[PDB]
């Protein structure tokens, strides 16, 4: 576990969305399911996410990284999307299954 | 005899048609009958 | 066979009649609606009884409907200021299923802020539908104008709240109003073991005896709206009994002596007092019934009268000395034994039907937390005097009256000249 | 110079007051409103009103606006119950130009189909305008409570004729109500003659008093909205003598003596009884004043509370105890003398501005004919005894009263509790 | 006669509505809140 969670937290870093300041579900492409999951967010985390992509366009824009103290840790990076999306994929997935047969 | 469909004048039967959901709900007798024979 | 009545621990009653049917009819009938509501909270019954299809905990509301639709059978919510009830129909075959949706819609609602966030344009909608017909709207402005509380609040949510009803008020209302105490269940077509096995699967959790809403309180006022329709719809009422006293018998034969809804099509209501009385006034078209509603704590009696506008008055004072005219004394007892075989053969018709039949029992189960037979209630209407009727339209014409209009008010009588 | 009063043989009123200021304003005062309006015409006053810039028969409605956007001028109708003033303000130099606009708005309206239908829909924007402050619907439901007739009217059209006002009902309502008996020319900056000379050029015709409505009727009702809003707005009001009566002025000294509104910014509102009255009871933020509305046929007397809607009724009861309290005799002379001085000052201060001296003007000339110089106002004032303030007090504590209430109503009483 | 009218004018130049009710408080609400 240990090993796996350094090579993971060595993505982290090498990846660059911690460094604009943005977590790993503001990353995420925009697929239907990730819409409609958008769609549901609560209002606090909807806006919070809308911020932090505004101000990290902003950034690249200017070619800039946010200071080294403001990046996203790894440990508190959280994953609000992945609920609701999990419930979307979930109902598309009942709902194929349904067409199936 | 314990309801307002006891009352049979008509509950208001304002239910509206539906499947799988339909939603229907009843006051008391309503009159609007037999007014409609004429305009 | 014959209805099988059973109280378990919890409270809950469950009743079941094989009628050996190929349709099998079940419905949770609970104590809880637009009585049971205060001014925060108002509207939510109405979410409530649009929100069956939504999301549960153990089915997705895409299972629900699909699911439903794939057997056939129906779900349906009827409210009523007292009394919320969800019927589930299908074929003798797939009730199970149908049973299972069910108890997971009554005892288990995930009310999503998303999916009641959809529901809430429904709202809107429903009321427009329903509002259609100006009775309603003159049903609501009279029990608003009637009752101070509890019963006052009306079938439909108010409009300031038709988007402002959170989910969290709709798991309070369920929390605190579906409960095992206040719940029935009836099944026509089903055995009573199942039954049995279905509610304690399900509905066990819940604690009965949840809030109760304060006794209903008589305003006495009259609301008045002036909408130019060319007909103006009028309720003048008193409050009356509570359902199940032999008072509530005696208004209800009182209102089939002044006359209840038309039986004849095209007919002239000839036996009907109240439409005699206004014609022999009134020569335009217009149409008198006498209005009985009878609930847990209260009761309103009174005379609905739709007519031109010009006339209004003409014919809701006429209705109302038609009305002082039985309180007076001025009662055949040929006229009260033909109100009571109509009631009668009202209860046996209203009793006819399936669905009839399953809302009678749930009502009795509810109200009384007993079944009786259609012999016994008829035996409770040929109980009544002659005398009791007259007392009873005394009762109407001393009370207070509380009206409600609308139309072209315009001639329209005031309560206080009434 | 000095106000000049001349009665015309057609009925009209013409003053004039030349102040030898920069600035002539002219106002034509009307005898018309809601309160003359029928059911079946209702909001056609407000259309009216709105209806000032239309085309008429001396100039097009782009005639109207540039000219008189092009002197500068302004052309503003004001609507209360029982009037209505057409008032232009310019340079006293052209004058003439906006006095021919508005005799021509006055009294030669084409109300042409097509600009009717264009101004229907300011009457719902203007409706939600007004109703953003809540006061304003709950004097318009306090005043439908109190009159079952003509003053129950609101000044604002009635939602279900928003679109429904037709042009022949506005020729109509001019016709039967714009009379010369009905009108008043008042002038300031302006010469007697010139103004005489004008009202005989266009005010010659429609004469006599027009269509006559009907004397109002108190209905001793309550109207509760139930918006949801934070803070409830109550209203209980009961009948009250008419304007220009002795019971009028004491009802005046009674409003000043209970507490009509601040006199310093921020301030605790010492002098007004009903507001420390209330304000030792309730600790949350609240408001009360003293609600005096006077009408040629009747007034109507009471308190307004702005409160929270927990504590409605603890204000509502307070201030009723404290009127209650001067009824059962607990007035001071001091009291009664300091609000003899309020009043005082603040007709004097009403009157100052040119504005406020041509809505008294006009006032006076509609209602009573003549004008009474202030001093003679200020004597009236002086006259009224303590004696005459309890009994008005008294009157209002026993007569019935009429409540609107909009908020949550949760805690609003209801009258018969009050 | 109004202390508090409230009479619910509305902006104009050239046409301006104004209708006038009757003393209806809310003078002293803004001291508290709202």
């Amino acid at each position: 576990s240990k090993w796996l969670e350094g090579i993971r937290k060595w993505y982290y870093n090498a990846a660059g969305f911690n460094k604009l300041g943005l977590m790993r579900d503001d990353t995420i492409y925009e697929d239907d399911d990730v819409k409609e999951a958008i769609r549901r967010l609560p209002e606090n985390l909807y806006n919070d996410r809308v911020f932090r992509i505004k101000r990290a366009l902003d950034l690249t824009m200017r070619q800039q990284i946010l200071p080294k103290e403001q990046w996203t840790k790894y440990e508190e990076d959280k994953f609000y999307l992945e609920p609701y999306l999990k419930e979307v994929i979930r109902e598309r997935k009942e709902r194929e299954e349904w067409a199936k047969k | 005899r314990h309801v307002v469909c006891r009352f049979p004048l008509g509950p208001f039967c304002a239910g509206v048609v539906g499947h799988a959901a339909l939603p229907a709900t009843s006051e008391s007798p309503v009159l609007d009958a037999k007014r409609s024979f004429l305009c | 066979q014959d209805l099988e009545f059973t109280r378990l621990p919890n409270g809950l009653v469950i009743a079941s009649l094989e009628n050996y049917a190929p349709a099998s009819r079940i419905g949770l009938f609970i104590k809880a609606g637009s009585r049971y509501e205060d001014s925060n909270n108002l509207g939510t019954s109405h979410l409530l009884r649009l929100a069956s299809s939504l999301t549960t905990k153990g089915a997705s509301s895409f299972k629900i409907t699909r699911g439903i639709e794939a057997v056939g059978g129906k779900l349906s919510v009827t409210s009523t200021r007292e009394s919320m009830a969800y019927t589930v129909e299908c074929l003798r075959d797939d009730i199970e299923i149908l049973m299972e949706f069910l108890l997971n819609v009554t005892a288990a609602p995930e009310f999503r802020r998303w999916e009641v966030a959809a529901l809430q344009s429904q709202l809107r909608i429903d009321k427009a539908v329903a509002f259609q017909n100006p009775q309603a709207q003159v049903l609501e402005n009279l029990h608003a104008a009637a009752y101070r509380n509890a019963l006052a609040n009306s079938l439909y949510c108010p409009d300031y709240r038709i988007g402002k009803v959170t989910p969290d008020q709709l798991h309070y209302y369920v929390q605190n109003h579906f409960t095992s105490a206040r719940m029935a269940l009836i099944g026509l077509g089903v055995s009573h073991p199942v039954l049995k096995q279905v509610a304690e699967r399900f509905l066990n959790m819940r604690g009965g005896l949840g809030l109760s809403g304060a006794k209903a309180k008589y305003r006495g006022g009259e609301i008045r709206d002036q909408n130019g329709d060319s007909l103006v719809h009028a309720a003048l009422v008193a409050e009356s009994a509570a359902t199940g006293s032999a008072e509530a018998n005696a208004f209800s034969v009182l209102q089939h002596v002044l006359g209840a809804g038309p039986h004849v099509k095209r007919g002239s209501n000839a036996t009907s007092s109240l439409y005699q009385a206004v014609a022999k006034g009134v020569h335009q078209p217009f149409d008198v019934s006498a209005f009985n509603a009878s609930y847990s704590d209260s009761g309103l009696f009174g005379i609905y009268t739709i007519s031109q506008a010009a006339s209004a008055g003409d014919v809701i004072k006429s209705a109302y000395d038609q009305v002082k005219t039985i309180a007076q004394g001025n009662l055949s007892n040929t006229d009260v034994q033909a109100a009571k075989n109509k009631l009668k053969a009202g209860y046996l018709m209203s009793v006819e039907s399936s669905e009839g039949f399953l809302d009678e029992v749930g009502s009795q189960a509810l109200v009384a937390g007993s079944y009786v037979q259609p012999s016994t209630v008829l035996q409770q209407i040929d109980s009544v005097a002659d005398a009791d009727v007259i007392n009873a339209a005394k009762k109407f014409v001393s009370g207070r009256k509380s009206m409600a209009a609308s139309g072209n008010l315009g001639h329209t009588p005031f309560v206080d000249e009434l």
